[PDB]
RNA sequence: UUGGAGAGUUUGAUCCUGGCUCAGGGUGAACGCUGGCGGCGUGCCUAAGACAUGCAAGUCGUGCGGGCCGCGGGGUUUUACUCCGUGGUCAGCGGCGGACGGGUGAGUAACGCGUGGGUGACCUACCCGGAAGAGGGGGACAACCCGGGGAAACUCGGGCUAAUCCCCCAUGUGGACCCGCCCCUUGGGGUGUGUCCAAAGGGCUUUGCCCGCUUCCGGAUGGGCCCGCGUCCCAUCAGCUAGUUGGUGGGGUAAUGGCCCACCAAGGCGACGACGGGUAGCCGGUCUGAGAGGAUGGCCGGCCACAGGGGCACUGAGACACGGGCCCCACUCCUACGGGAGGCAGCAGUUAGGAAUCUUCCGCAAUGGGCGCAAGCCUGACGGAGCGACGCCGCUUGGAGGAAGAAGCCCUUCGGGGUGUAAACUCCUGAACCCGGGACGAAACCCCCGACGAGGGGACUGACGGUACCGGGGUAAUAGCGCCGGCCAACUCCGUGCCAGCAGCCGCGGUAAUACGGAGGGCGCGAGCGUUACCCGGAUUCACUGGGCGUAAAGGGCGUGUAGGCGGCCUGGGGCGUCCCAUG
RNA sequence: GCCUACGGGCAGGCGCCGAGGGUAGGGCCCGUGACUGGGGCGAAGUCGUAACAAGGUAGCUGUACCGGAAGGUGCGGCUGGAU
């Protein structure tokens, strides 16, 4: 069974790709409380069709780039920044922190 | 060429077989495919030979040349008699 | 200091020379049919890509081509060829 | 070095009668007759209370020097016994009065537990049929632990049987005294033995 | 519910906090004292240091031609020269095997490994099955012969010649590629025209059977690439990245792919820890632990990684190839100083280093592997032996009787206590040792009959080994180490005198030492016992189980709010977490 | 040049990449080390008495300056100050 994913599209830099964030959920393997990773995945869009802030079912596929062995199956739900947000102040919180 | 050979078992001066079916090139005790009987050179008990005919045809059906002694094993099973 | 296992080199030199005779054979003769379609040779250009077809095939026969190596030559050939008999239509063979 | 050396000595370390030489263990003298303190130069002298650790060895070493075996296989025991399920204790004297050794005792075939192991070393001591020198081995229900062709007209032995017409066998075994053969019922249940030791002791010694 | 023991130690004394310590189990061990036996297992943990010697992969004359030595037979009236057959021997050409098996852990924190999946992105020698075919023509190179270079290793040139080596031509069951359409649905399948592609012979019991050969579909086994989850320490490493992230096209491969190139775009990753550094092959399992967890990952098995250091490709089903190749580098050795020759991390051994890790043994009988129609060849894979108490397990040094109790040694309140049934002595059994018998493991392939099927009959063949083991005969025949103040089972005397020394911890020793040194005695364990080192444990002393922070070590000097965590009542949908069933 | 059925193949030549080296500069890690801070230990000398009782000028403390020394003083804070 090809793998599935849910994700979201975060990146729209590229040509035909788009970075999908995915966020999974699951108890720590001593502490037992529900811990929520993620992951960036480069999923592919052919006829560039996907965008920005739209969540989408990622299933694997034939090698294509380097790190870009996804493609995207179908639009989940149409709309929704508010994951994006939260992924860019995240990103944007990044400059602070450091030693220059 | 997948064979069907006997693998020690036993132990010094205690040998103890076991028929089994694995791919020609790996070792005499390392991992095989389907354990299709044991045989004990020294037959201790009544019981110092097994074969499960059943499978063992699969194989040389399949395609799986057996050992020299390994056919021999087979034989005394009845694998072949065809009556 | 001897071990006569070594007579495969003394073979593989032998094949070294066998293959590579072949396969530059290909190369040649491809990028002789190439050039040709460039000027529109629509006759010769496959009189040339059939002796090209076959000598790929031939070496398919032996451990010169890998198998569907030859397949892959075989299309990266007749491909480059048709597309370019586009700049002056009309195949005379076949 | 499976011990071996002064006796009618232990009789006297622990205090209660240790059953190790037979015959003269029922003479005035198994030592402890007339000389129950233990040994050494101060055996004469006011013992002070035993720590919780002491009663828990003294018991262990008991058990053990009674059956007359080395802690290694002793200890080893307990080990397979706590295995099976069972009163952890109950099955202890289990394999306990199981062993070739003991059983020959009980059958009589020997006036101490000692002189079984020499019986059994020697090979006087026919197993379900065959020969056995290997004292340490469990005699399983319903085997027929006798004596050799060989051995029967023995001059120690032949004077033991004459001894038995006149001694119950142990309520889990048989014997034909006439044809000097035994067999080994059942194991032996707890309430059966007899024993001046207490189990739980020894269990709860094997727990520090 | 088959499962969990704590103690010493800060005080004048208490309680708490808290650290240190011990008892337990274990080891691929080492050192010390002692050391009889057998069975099974196991033995470089350190210089992946350097390595003499020997052996560790070859095999086919039922693929083809010959050289050396020799034998038999032919054509010769005879001689020289020759024709056939043949034995040994050599190597060549050609096929298969060398890409398995053996070692080792350096590297590696990585799709390397563990786990579960994908492959419409794949190959797969030999095996099995099914379908189809093997027609005609020609060629080269060793061996061999002639010559030249070189100290050597070896090399150059000229000429002959066979083949299941090579080439060409035809047939095409079929298969390839381009294009078109029909079905599917990422490069899956059907189909049409065009074009391209086959092949070797050998053996007999020779009018047929065996081995082998060609194209194709399928099988089986083996494997490449890919993805999800899992995967050590340091943040006194915080920003890393330029083929770097993506796109088009092209190359390259069995094949997807920045893998590689060109051009274009400007990206990609990072506190859910990027990058940097440190360390380590990973797992099944193993050790400990009540468990959760911690530790480990040698022997055995599975996967990876190297085969003096680094680079690279060839040949091939498969290698970028430990005992194949080309180059540079370090090192060793030959050298006529031009130039060469080497790689034990295979078995055994050598030396070095070290606390420390074995016999240059036996056998190819068995199991396995290769090559062979087979007989058979090779197999330091293996199966055995040997050395090491290095581990575990079994076993012995005797059994019964024997004094109100020898002697000696120890103690004493001098009367006696003790060592001690211990000894002596009595009888009995009888390890060692001696003689005889003597093994399974081994039944095949082969041969014969039968249809080289099934089935049945015959023959050969053991390293271990004259060993195990059975029978008979047969001697009373090794014991040692630690400890004895508390934890902690085991107490007296003497010597000593803060000395000599002990010591894990608290401590002990300055003339009365249950703590030093000997002795008598005693406890513990027994061919062993101690010691050191290291793992888990005790330690709920990193606390998920299962901790804390008023004064014991611990609340951030306060606020503000970012990421993030956490969140009120009723009803419904979805059901991701979550629970149940089946199944792989 | 070598071979050829003249289609073409080998030899050779050039080129890219490239192990490695050279020169310049930078960074980072190991060994040895002159010179040098303090530290902890231990019986114990020396000068003084800071702290512990209001320790005899309550103590402690951030800071600041000063001083054989411990410490004294200013300023602020605290009670973990006796009456
Ligand atoms: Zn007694």
């Amino acid at each position: 069974p090809k793998k599935v994913l849910t994700g979201v599209v975060v990146s729209d830099k590229m040509q035909k790709t788009v970075t999908v964030l995915v966020e999974r959920q699951f108890p720590h393997p001593l502490y037992g409380k529900v811990i929520k990773r993620s992951k960036k995945y480069l999923a592919h869009d052919p006829e560039e069709k996907y965008k920005l802030g739209d969540v989408v079912e990622i299933i694997e596929s034939r090698p294509i780039s380097k790190r870009k062995r996804f493609r995207v199956l179908r639009l989940v739900e149409s709309g929704r920044m508010d994951l994006v947000e939260k992924y860019l102040i995240r990103r944007q919180n990044y400059q602070s922190l450091s030693k220059r | 060429m997948v064979k069907i050979r006997l693998a020690r078992f036993g132990s010094k001066h205690n040998p103890h077989y076991r028929i089994v079916v694995t791919d020609a090139r790996r070792k005499r005790d390392g991992k095989y495919i389907e354990k299709i009987g044991y045989y004990d050179p020294r037959k201790t008990t009544p019981d110092w030979l097994k074969v499960d005919v059943e499978r063992a045809r699969y194989w040389l059906s399949v395609g799986a040349q057996p050992t020299d002694t390994a056919r021999r094993l087979l034989r005394q099973a009845g694998v072949f008699r065809q009556e | 200091r001897n071990l006569s296992a070594l007579k495969r080199h003394r073979q593989s030199l032998k094949r070294r020379l066998r293959n590579k005779a072949k396969k530059s054979a290909i190369k040649t003769l491809s990028k002789k049919a190439v050039q040709l379609a460039q000027e529109g040779k629509a006759e010769e250009a496959l009189k040339i890509m059939r002796k090209a077809e076959s000598l790929i095939d031939k070496a398919a026969k032996g451990s010169t081509l890998h198998k569907n190596a030859a397949a892959r030559r075989k299309s990266r050939l007749m491909r480059k060829v048709r597309q370019l008999l586009e700049a002056a239509g009309a195949p005379l063979i076949g | 070095g499976r011990y071996i050396g002064p006796v009618c000595r232990l009789c006297r370390r622990e205090g209660v009668k240790l059953y190790l030489k037979g015959e003269r263990c029922y003479s005035p003298k198994c030592a402890m007759e007339r000389r129950p303190y233990p040994p050494g130069q101060h055996g004469q002298k006011r013992a002070r209370r035993p720590s919780d650790y002491a009663v828990r060895l003294r018991e262990k070493q008991k058990l053990r020097r009674i059956y007359g075996i080395s802690e290694r296989q002793f200890r080893n025991l307990f080990e397979e016994a706590s295995k099976k399920k069972g009163v952890t204790g109950s099955v202890f004297l289990g394999l306990l009065e199981s062993r070739l050794d003991n059983v020959v005792y009980r059958l009589g075939f020997a006036v101490s537990r000692r002189q079984a192991r020499q019986l059994v070393r020697h090979g006087h001591i026919t197993v379900n049929g065959r020969r056995v020198d290997l004292p340490s081995y469990r005699v399983r229900p319903g085997d027929e632990i006798a004596v050799a062709e060989k051995s029967r007209n023995l001059e120690l032995i032949r004077q033991n049987l004459e001894a038995m017409k006149g001694r119950k066998v142990g309520p889990w075994l048989s014997l034909d005294v006439e044809g000097m053969k035994g067999k080994f019922l059942r194991l032996p249940d707890r309430e059966d033995l007899a024993l001046p030791v207490n189990e739980q002791l020894v269990i709860e010694f094997y727990s520090r």
